[PDB]
């Protein structure tokens, strides 16, 4: 059964057991496919599968003082629906 | 009045064009639903190990003694796949029953009242909630306010002035770099402060932040 | 503490009930579809684990950090920040709990959880950096900077006390804080009860349904090969499907009842995520919801399978 796919091309190992045919890259996005153990996979690239390390979200530094405040001076009405 | 209704009424329609492009919670109980009774029906074709699944070609084709042991092996299967759907429909049942429930709390808190539980009527601060009908569930379209437009100000625990330390009624201290001003806490709009928007309680020694400026007395102009 | 997810583990029905044999095979196709029906249901208990997690630990957008000057007005969150010197970025509460909290060729497998504690950890992490810098507002919208003893102060008219009496007294009540974290600490260092019976009811699940192999059901023996190698095809058949019957009902009565444990997780779980919009991203009024007393704050961090929140 399909002998293309045992190829040493595109292989990785993950702790979710071993990948094939797929791009592992640096880079992190949103979790697209969840393979597991932190690792996903996504058509996002001409194209091809990439698997990568998932980002949680942009990282943001709070600017905190002793003695400075944020105030809104303005807002938005939002409809959302559950 | 009119930026808030103008807000409102966008919001609306980008609900209406969104829905005019899921409803995958609802659509997945029906698949779920489907699938288990297609099943059930198919499970009627298997022999179980007996000779055929079908009754017919057991009877027309045996003595009733050798019979009864292939019937029985039937008996046996169909009623283990019956047990084993209606086993299966009790426990999504009480599921239904916990997001029927849900709903319920739900149009009673967020419907019929406002509700400060945070994230339980949508995101940011709840205004109100309106139901809409839906194949065998319910829509909820949450109204929220979303603060904006953010600004920095310095800011101070409480003032200094003859001595005593005032502190906000309701807002808090904050200065545009010159001046000292209260505001109400979730939109800017700086007032003076007064005898009349703050309070006092002990000296100023105690508290860890606290500065020099003026409190102003609306009933010290007059002059009878 | 809350449970939050069970081990995602997973079952081949044919390798358990036949092993190798083609022939129990081919026997086991004449009971139709049951063996497809059991993968769908654990696969099926399987997302749902990655699920409750997510609902729980996800409840922000930015990753919020700390800043470096840790200028909280003399309240010391020291044990519950993470430190950067460990080979986790983990607080010193959740290494004390990640401390405290203790087959495959039978068809048996577990399969790996999609966040790893390492992205619970940075999740949890980014919630305390978010209400420590900016009260509430980062769970209505942006997060706006405030100084914490002018957020405790709110918290304080939050349950009927005027801010003045924060204020005059802020040395005492920091004194209080730090020395109530101290003693969660030197607690913990004694139990996590609720998370380890999760663990020991499907551990005494899974090695039940091992121990139904070694069970002959009225067969000549327990090992199909035996048999097999015994008897001529169709007095082999009449054995093989006795042992078929007996490890079919054994499937079954573990499918139903990793069934119904799901849906007490998924309760639990449900209660996790409902206990940190509303105890961790505010404050609640609702008595005894957020702890004994009235609410000020509560922080998480994350357990084995499971949330903490110190109220
Ligand atoms: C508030 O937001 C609306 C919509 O963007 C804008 O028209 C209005 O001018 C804004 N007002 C202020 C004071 O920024
Ligand atoms: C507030 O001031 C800090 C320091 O200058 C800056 O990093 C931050 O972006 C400012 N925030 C706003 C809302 O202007
Ligand atoms: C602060 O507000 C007062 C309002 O009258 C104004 O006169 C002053 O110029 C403002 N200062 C700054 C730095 O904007
Ligand atoms: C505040 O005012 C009092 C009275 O003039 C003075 O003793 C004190 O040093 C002042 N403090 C500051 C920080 O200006």
């Amino acid at each position: 059964t399909w002998r293309v796919y045992s190829t040493g091309s595109n292989v990785f190992q993950t702790r979710a057991g071993c990948l094939i045919g797929a791009e592992h890259v640096n880079n992190s996005y949103e979790c697209d496919i969840p393979i597991g153990a932190g690792i996903c996979a996504s058509y996002q690239t001409s194209q091809s599968i990439i698997a990568y390390t998932m980002s949680l979200g942009a990282e943001n530094s709070v600017a905190y003082s002793n003695n400075s405040i944020a105030i809104p001076t303005n807002f938005t009405i939002s409809v959302t629906t559950e | 009045q009119k930026l808030i209704a103008n807000q409102f009424n966008s919001a609306i329609g980008k609900i209406q064009d969104s829905l005019s492009s899921a409803l995958g919670k609802l659509q997945d109980v029906v698949n779920q639903n489907a699938q288990a009774l297609n099943t059930l029906v198919k499970q009627l074709s298997s022999n179980f190990g007996a000779i055929s699944s079908v009754l017919n070609d057991i009877l027309s084709r045996l003595d009733p003694p050798e019979a009864e042991v292939q019937i029985d092996r039937l008996i046996t299967g169909r009623l283990q796949s019956l047990q084993t759907y209606v086993t299966q429909q009790l426990i999504r049942a009480a599921e239904i029953r916990a997001s029927a429930n849900l709903a319920a709390t739900k149009m009673s808190e967020c419907v019929l009242g406002q509700s400060k539980r945070v994230d339980f009527c949508g995101k940011g601060y709840h205004l109100m909630s309106f139901p809409q009908s839906a194949p065998h569930g319910v829509v909820f379209l949450h109204v929220t306010y979303v603060p904006a437009q953010e600004k920095n100000f310095t800011t101070a625990p409480a003032i200094c002035h003859d001595g005593k330390a005032h502190f906000p009624r309701e807002g808090v201290f904050v200065s545009n770099g010159t001046h000292w001003f209260v505001t109400q806490r979730n939109f800017y709009e700086p007032q003076i402060i007064t005898t009349d928007n703050t309070f006092v309680s002990g000296n100023c020694d105690v508290v860890i932040g606290i500065v020099n400026n003026t409190v102003y007395d609306p009933l010290q102009p007059e002059l009878d | 503490i809350l449970p939050v997810s069970m081990t995602k583990t997973s079952v081949d029905c044919t390798m358990y009930i036949c092993g190798d044999s083609t022939e129990c095979s081919n026997l086991l196709l004449q009971y139709g579809s049951f063996c497809t029906q059991l993968n769908r249901a654990l696969t099926g208990i399987a997302v749902e684990q990655d699920k409750n997690t997510q609902e729980v630990f996800a409840q922000v957008k930015q990753i919020y950090k700390t800043p470096p000057i840790k200028d909280f007005g003399g309240f010391n969150f020291s044990q519950i920040l993470p430190d950067p010197s460990k080979p986790s970025k983990r607080s010193f509460i959740e290494d004390l709990l990640f401390n405290k909290v203790t087959q495959k060729f039978n068809g048996l497998t577990v399969l790996p959880p999609l966040l790893t504690d390492e992205m619970i950890a940075q999740y949890t992490s980014a919630l305390l950096a978010g209400t420590i810098t900016s009260g509430w507002t980062f769970g209505a919208g942006a997060a706006l900077q405030i100084p914490f003893a002018m957020q405790m102060a709110y918290r304080f008219n939050g349950i009927g006390v005027t801010q003045n009496v924060l204020y005059e007294n802020q040395k005492l009540i920091a004194n209080q804080f730090n020395s109530a974290i101290g003693k969660i600490q030197d607690s913990l260092s004694s139990a996590l009860g609720k998370l380890q019976d999760v663990v020991n009811q499907n551990a005494q699940a899974l090695n039940t349904l091992v121990k139904q192999l070694s069970s002959n059901f009225g067969a000549i023996s327990s090992v199909l090969n035996d048999i097999l190698s015994r008897l001529d095809p169709p007095e082999a058949e009449v054995q093989i499907d006795r042992l078929i019957t007996g490890r079919l009902q054994s499937l079954q009565t573990y499918v139903t009842q990793q069934l119904i444990r799901a849906a007490e997780i998924r309760a639990s779980a449900n209660l996790a995520a409902t206990k940190m919009s509303e105890c961790v991203l505010g404050q609640s009024k609702r008595v005894d919801f957020c702890g004994k007393g009235y609410h000020l704050m509560s922080f998480p961090q994350s357990a084995p399978h499971g949330v903490v929140f110190l109220h």
